[PDB]
RNA sequence: UGACGGAGCCAGCGAGUCUAACCUUGGCCGAGAGGUCUUGGUAAUCUUGUGAAACUCCGUCGUGCUGGGGAUAUUCAACGAGGAAUUCCUAGUAAGCGCAAGUCAUCAGCUUGCGUUGAUUACGUCCCUGCCCUUUGUACACAC
RNA sequence: CAUUGGUGAGCAGCGAAGGAUUUGGUGGAUUACUAGCUAAUAGCAAUCUAUUUCAAAGAAUUCAAACUUGGGGGAAUGCCUUGUUGA
RNA sequence: GUCGACGUACUUCAUAGGAUCAUUUCUAUAGGAAUCGUCACUCUUUGACUCUUCAAAAGAGCCACUGAAUCCAACUUGGUUGAU
């Protein structure tokens, strides 16, 4: 891991770095809630659970 | 720079607009009666601003002073600013067209002759001349180096407005009556006039100077010709030698 | 939603983050004011952003800046390089090109560290 | 390699050890050291020119060197390099002193003032930073990425306003009274800016012609079809004869040589910038040619602070009342070139020192960049000469301490003295030494 | 150059992996090359693959100084810094200053608060070729590393009888011109990796009348380290003992530079194995 | 070795050697019709100059200049996804 | 440039189921081994992450050195920034400051890292002390 | 306590018989404007035909023509060139 | 410390029976099996076509006229005797 991150190439597109994303610290935000859900629901979603 | 733009109001003041973002930068102060012309330097350093209590002020404009003011003896109607030479015109209200440089703050030249009020006028693109139009029907062109009028047109509409092509081209003018714009040609642009004044040292009214064959009998002078001729004659066979094929041809 | 901005700003080891966006015109350093920012005699070292170019600048937009690392004067100079760096680019951005680099004549008059770093050192003679 | 221009041979010629490509050179003023740099290397090759060695080797870039210069008095090197740095060193007299200046963004065409006093560095982001060497910190720059003309190619499938081909400048190049630089890259516009204000003062757009590519910015949506446009499909074999039916174009091939072996249109661009410096010109080195661009004295009457009295009616009374030297300086306040020629003829060689003498300083560039102008094809050799002398000797301090002002109006001057005037008496020593042979020997048998 | 030297390792390691690899065929081409030679018959292996043949009618025209130092041996001149490890005491500031006057082409630079990657970094693009790195122990100097810097091999060795010239005498200034060489008993293959290594940190071709010689010689793994200047008599040769003295011995030779000790290890020093006493340059 | 110059002298040598197959190999695009789609768009620079076609071939030494343009939205996207984008210098 | 007494604050290294005292006083259980509880003394760069110190602020003092047996319920060893000489040193450098580690050699009577704060003076010269090089210009013009 | 995160419920402000977003089609520019057709010194454009035919001119021993082939090896039968036998 | 001879030890090398395919019929064998001018239906495989996801990127650009779709406001209708 150490040699990976020696070898990175900072010039290195995906494209799911759109949808992944960084913390403030530099790690990685793994969404701990499905990644086939949403954390967040809509208000009327919240009407009919509530 | 296409950054500014400049508003000059009814009642005597000079806004400074940024033309990308649209706000207010800067107010300059100086009249009191409607400012009728701005302009600014080809480098943004100095304007000029003209307005109709007959006033030219003349601003720096990176630093926010004044670099003078020059009160003149009517109220002016219009400026026009030639860039490159830095010589802008006014159109007084005592129907004169006063010609003064930016640099030094004088009046430098001053045009009469038209009978009313000044419409419109422009300067050419050289800068040598200014095209005037005024409402006793006439146009009118001024040798601003020699200071008198070149030549003048009566046309039945009276010419409302004037504008050089920034090359020497063209001239349009837009009359009162007819929904076009009238265009004409500068024969200038093909011959040269002379700058001999009209009402109602022919070199230099064509504004030539043939250069004299020698000067003095004492003073040595070469020849009127090229000047390689000394050295095709000096050289010419070696010149030759050089110029020929590197084999000979197949007769 | 929102123009935003951000730049950063660093000396030896200290970092700082600003994020420059529309607002009121609160510029914040670690959640607090600027103007808590110790040693108390560098806080015109802090400053100076704000008063080489006016606070007439400042009065439309909110800064917030996050700094980590370093030391105290290090922390001041990284406050001070990314308040700066923010400030022309957020005037880049958003506002027109000439404030711009009237923004970056300014700064580079005053001394050219609170936009450039001296960054990669030493000299092998 | 070095060539002489007299003997027209290749008399030295400088490699490294390391096999690499030159692409940029840097000479001295007093030509001891030759100076170049690749961009493959990150290193510059020192060469004496006196003996053909290689003097050294200076390493510091991190990064490919794009451009060398020497500064013209002082001879301190600059170099600039893609790692977002301009350096300087001193090489000569003990010092080996290295300052690198850092910048914004990678750095091609480095140039360098002609009194070595600042540098003014293009840069990729698109500007022009001009730095003080001595205290190294910048003095001013050019933001000139939005006055560039970058036209749109035909293959290309992105707008030449999202486009970043050719928004930055490859080259620039200072005036000789060092306050002007013009600037030319890959695009179709060379723009000239005035250094103190940082102002555009012109740009010239190099090619109008549509059959190169650069040139429109906004392409014909006529020829753009239901598969690619119609500028693209080539019509190569619809011709009369072999030799241009065959297409021996290999196929990634970019600036390479050999037209025919690219397949694309020849896009627009310039190379190399440079001001004249003898006449008030400049050459700009495009696609289509040597562009060369000048100013002329006959048209544009921009006068020099006259007033209503001023004019050339009262130059010619006072021509005619022969006031010489009110005659002159009003032409001069008219800066009207025929006049300045009539008056100047009209002057006769029993008072040129008394004018010349009385010449006010602030009309000296004029009078000698006339007289250089005018010298170079007129035939009045020696009323020429009498000027320049009288011109020289009344007023050759004033030169001296003002040299930048008068620097193009000089070498304007020894122009005229090497190229026609020197020709002249070179023909008429050899006459007299040739008569002073052919009747002062022996020819008897 | 952070990019091109990169890669430019990883293009050469795979060229000597690729080397170790298709090496049998280096040896093989060899047989085939000596029964060309000798008119004697080629085994099966070699005599029934097509291939390896219709190769060597291309491969019939094919055929010191090592991976490292091979591209620049005599060329060039070494350019070498010596440095301390961090605050260091006086006596190795005198220490660091003797191996600065050993070595020709070398300069000493002031430590503290240098980290060593971007040491490192600023040493090789710089262009320097060769960092040796001096510990101590209160005034004792124990370690010398010297780093070779275009990704080049780092040994590492202990200094053991140090006597060093500042604590003698005045017995005068130094020699400084380009030295000769001595290596004694450097039998083995780590010897001639070693004398590559501690040669190739002076420069190429001394005068032959140079009248100063400094000696490698191998005595068990310790290399006693001696530095004379000599004036050659009408008997014999006169000898006298100038500069410092010392013994190294090396524990570690890794195949990168000094600041990452992720590099691959060619030798280093087992020191607790069974058999560790019993054979030199183990 | 020799046998390589009629061996391993190939049409897939040099194709492996353009531009969306370096940048492929470069992990600066997911797959090379991504890089084709990429340096078509005009996102690509070798050296400071913009490469628009598909067919260029990048030597050992040209390889590694072959960077994005700055300002581009790629280059953005990434330094965005590891927040050290610097607004100060367009990305 | 101090001494007390409070307060604000700012790092970068470092993550092996691995990291860590000694000598006693006694009670109870047990066949014994021992277990468990109890107890005083000595030693200590603590223990894995949070945290540094120099620094900054706020109250208070007020600048002429050290000894044992004698004597009540004074006077007999060193030392207040270190002589002659001598060594090293040119920018994140000298120096101040703490914090970690302990990597097959070396080191714990310490060694190596890591950050924090950060200058003065040279950046010229061969005059002195030395060390080195050359003494046909060769290498192609021009010039010397 | 931050969201410089999603989804909503609302104010202030802006605010002329409404506002916002998205999209299909067509027309005009995207180079500098001398008119359509044909068998063209003129006809036609409502039509070329029942004059559209004759005459003249007009034919390189160039009676030569892949400047057009991925590399190595070969070419039974072809094909090319040269000679040859028989007509 | 070097190379020969002897001795020792070690490594490698066999290649036979039968079937099938390979000749635009026929691989040499009679021990084998195949010669038909389409009508429809079902199931299956594949490729385009349009839209789209991972998952973005770039828009041959401007202006006018005309049609459409959605979200608000406004109006109308149904609605606590019950809308969603």
């Amino acid at each position: 891991l150490r040699e990976k991150a020696k070898e990175r190439n900072p010039d290195e597109y995906y494209h799911a770095m759109h949808s992944r994303k960084t913390d403030a610290k530099g790690l990685l935000i793994s969404s701990r809630h499905g990644d086939e859900e949403d954390e967040s629901l809509s208000m009327d979603q919240v009407k009919l659970l509530k | 720079c296409g950054n500014f733009g400049f508003i000059g109001s009814s009642n005597g003041s000079i806004t400074i607009y940024n033309m990308q973002s649209g706000i207010l930068r800067k107010k300059y102060k100086l009249h009191k009666r409607a400012v009728t012309g701005i302009s600014l330097d080809g480098m943004n350093r100095k304007m000029v601003s003209c307005g109709l209590d007959g006033i030219v002020g003349f601003y720096d404009f990176n630093k926010s002073t004044l670099l003078g003011k020059l009160k003149l003896d009517a109220p002016i109607t219009a400026m026009v600013y030639h860039r490159s030479s830095d010589l802008f015109a006014l159109a007084l209200d005592d129907l004169s067209i006063v010609v003064i440089d930016a640099v030094t703050q004088r009046v430098v030249r001053q045009l009469w002759g038209h009978s009313n009020r000044i419409t419109a006028f422009d300067f050419s693109p050289e800068g040598r001349w200014i095209v005037s139009a005024s409402l006793d029907s006439t146009i009118r062109t001024w040798d601003l180096p020699t200071g008198g009028c070149i030549d003048g047109i009566i046309v039945d509409n009276v010419a409302t407005n004037v504008k050089f092509s920034p090359n020497g081209d063209l001239l349009a003018t837009t009359h009162v009556t007819g929904n076009g714009i009238c265009i004409w040609t500068n024969r200038a642009q093909f011959k040269t006039v002379s700058t001999r004044t009209i009402d109602e040292l022919n070199d230099i009214d064509f504004n030539t100077y043939t250069s004299l064959e020698q000067i003095d009998k004492e003073l040595l002078t070469l020849s009127i010709g090229p000047r390689s001729k000394m050295n095709t004659l000096l050289h010419l066979d070696v010149i030759r030698k050089r110029s020929k094929p590197k084999e000979a041809p197949k007769k | 939603a929102v123009p935003s901005v951000q730049t950063f700003g660093k000396k030896k080891s200290a970092t700082a983050v600003a994020h420059v966006k529309a607002g009121k015109g609160l510029i914040k350093v670690n959640g607090s004011p600027i103007t808590l920012v110790e040693p108390e005699i560098l806080r015109f070292k802090v400053y100076e952003p704000l008063l080489l170019v006016g606070l007439d600048k400042f009065s439309n937009i909110d800064i917030r800046v996050r700094v980590t690392g370093g030391g105290h004067v290090s922390q001041v100079y990284a406050i001070r390089q990314a308040i700066a760096k923010g400030l022309v680019a957020y005037h880049q951005k958003y506002v027109d090109e000439q404030s711009k680099n009237e923004l970056k004549k300014a700064f580079t008059s005053y001394d050219r560290t609170l936009l450039i770093a001296d960054s990669r050192r030493p000299e092998p003679k | 390699r070095a060539w002489d221009l007299i003997r027209y041979r290749n008399f030295r010629t400088f490699t490294g050890t390391e096999r690499i490509q030159f692409n940029c050179l840097a000479v001295d003023p007093s030509g001891e050291v030759v100076c170049a740099g690749s961009l493959d290397n990150f290193d510059i090759h020192v060469w004496s020119v006196q003996t053909g060695q290689l003097l050294d080797a200076l390493s510091g870039h991190e990064g490919p060197v794009s451009c060398l210069s020497f500064s013209q008095e002082n001879s301190v090197l600059a170099s600039a390099s893609w790692d977002k740095t301009i350096r300087i060193w001193s090489i000569f007299g003990r010092s080996q002193q290295v300052e690198p200046i850092e910048v914004y963004s990678d750095v091609l065409a480095l140039s360098m003032r002609p009194d070595g006093k600042e540098v003014a560095v293009s840069t990729l982001k698109g500007q022009i930073s001009i730095f003080n060497i001595e205290d190294a910190k910048q003095v001013g720059n050019i933001d000139c990425r939005k006055d560039i003309i970058s036209g749109r190619f035909n293959q290309d499938r992105f707008t030449a306003k999202n486009s970043e081909r050719s928004k930055f400048f490859t080259t620039i190049h200072y005036s000789f009274d060092g306050m002007a630089i013009v600037a030319g890259g890959n695009n179709n516009s060379i723009c000239l800016y005035d250094v103190p204000n940082e102002v555009l003062l012109k740009r010239f757009i190099v090619s109008r012609n549509m059959a190169l590519n650069g040139t429109l910015e906004f392409l014909n949506s006529k020829k753009m079809t239901e598969a690619g446009s119609l500028d693209l499909i080539d019509d190569a074999g619809e011709n009369s004869d072999l030799e241009d039916r065959i297409d021996n174009s290999l196929p990634g091939s970019q600036r390479g040589g050999d037209l025919s072996t690219r397949k694309m249109r020849p896009e627009v661009r310039v190379t190399s910038v440079q001001f004249s410096p003898t006449a008030n010109a400049f050459a700009a080195a495009s696609t289509e040619g040597l562009l060369i661009y000048s100013t002329n004295d006959t048209i544009l009457f921009d006068p020099f602070d006259l007033d209503v009295d001023v004019t050339p009616h009262s130059t010619v009374e006072a021509l005619r009342e022969k006031q010489f030297l009110n005659a002159l300086v009003m032409a001069f306040r008219l800066n009207e070139e025929y006049l300045i020629n009539k008056v100047y003829e009209a002057i006769p060689i029993k008072e040129i020192p008394l004018v010349a003498s009385n010449i006010p300083a602030i009309y000296l560039p004029r009078i000698l960049k006339f007289i250089g102008d005018f010298a170079i094809e007129s035939q009045h050799i020696e009323f020429n000469l009498i000027w320049i002398k009288a011109l020289l000797s009344a007023s050759g301090g004033y030169i001296n301490e003002h040299k930048y002002l008068f620097s193009t109006a000089m070498r304007s001057i020894q122009r005229f003295i090497v190229r026609v005037a020197k020709e002249v008496v070179n023909t008429t020593t050899d006459n007299k030494y040739t008569y002073r042979f052919l009747v002062s020997t022996d020819g008897s048998m | 150059m952070l990019r091109r030297q990169a890669r430019e390792r990883r293009e050469y390691l795979y060229r000597k992996a690729q080397e170790l690899q298709d090496s049998q065929l280096q040896q093989k081409r060899q047989i085939i090359k000596q029964a060309l030679a000798q008119g004697k018959p080629l085994p099966k292996e070699l005599a029934e693959d097509e291939s390896l043949q219709k190769d060597f009618r291309y491969d019939q025209s094919l055929k010191q100084v090592d991976d490292e130092y091979a591209a620049t041996s005599g060329i060039m001149d070494p350019r070498i810094i010596v440095t301390t490890s961090r605050d260091p005491s006086t006596r190795l500031s005198q220490f660091a200053k003797e191996i600065k006057l050993l070595f020709p082409n070398a300069v000493r630079l002031n430590r503290g608060n240098y980290v060593m990657p971007n040491l490192v970094d600023a040493c090789k693009k710089s262009g320097t070729t060769d960092l040796v790195v001096l510990h101590e122990h209160r005034g004792v100097p124990t370690s010398l590393t010297i780093s070779h810097f275009p990704h080049g091999p780092t040994a590492q060795f202990s200094l053991h009888n140090v006597v060093m010239r500042h604590d003698i005498i005045n017995a005068g200034n130094q020699s400084e011109v380009n030295p000769h060489l001595i290596f004694d008993n450097f039998t083995t293959a780590l010897g001639k990796r070693v004398v590559c290594i501690l040669k190739h940190l002076f420069n190429a071709g001394p005068k032959k009348d140079s009248e100063r010689v400094i000696t490698f010689a191998n005595r068990g793994d310790f290399i006693s380290v001696r530095q004379h200047v000599y004036v050659r008599t009408r008997e014999g040769v006169e000898i006298a003992e100038v500069g410092p003295r010392f013994e190294m011995r090396l524990f570690e030779l890794r195949l990168g530079t000094l600041e990452n000790k992720d590099a691959d290890v060619e030798w280093q020093l087992r020191r607790f194995i069974r058999t560790a006493n019993k054979k030199d340059y183990l | 070795k020799i046998s390589d110059l009629e061996n391993k002298v190939t049409v897939s040598a040099i194709c492996r050697r353009r531009l969306p197959v370096i940048m492929h190999r470069l992990k600066m695009a997911e797959t090379i019709q991504d890089a084709v789609k990429f340096i078509e768009q005009g996102h690509v620079r070798v050296g400071p100059n913009l490469i628009n076609d598909p067919a260029y071939l990048v030597t050992r030494n040209m390889e590694d200049y072959v960077t994005w343009v700055d300002n581009s939205k790629i280059k953005k996207t990434l330094l965005r996804y590891r927040n050290q984008i610097d607004d100060f210098d367009f990305s």
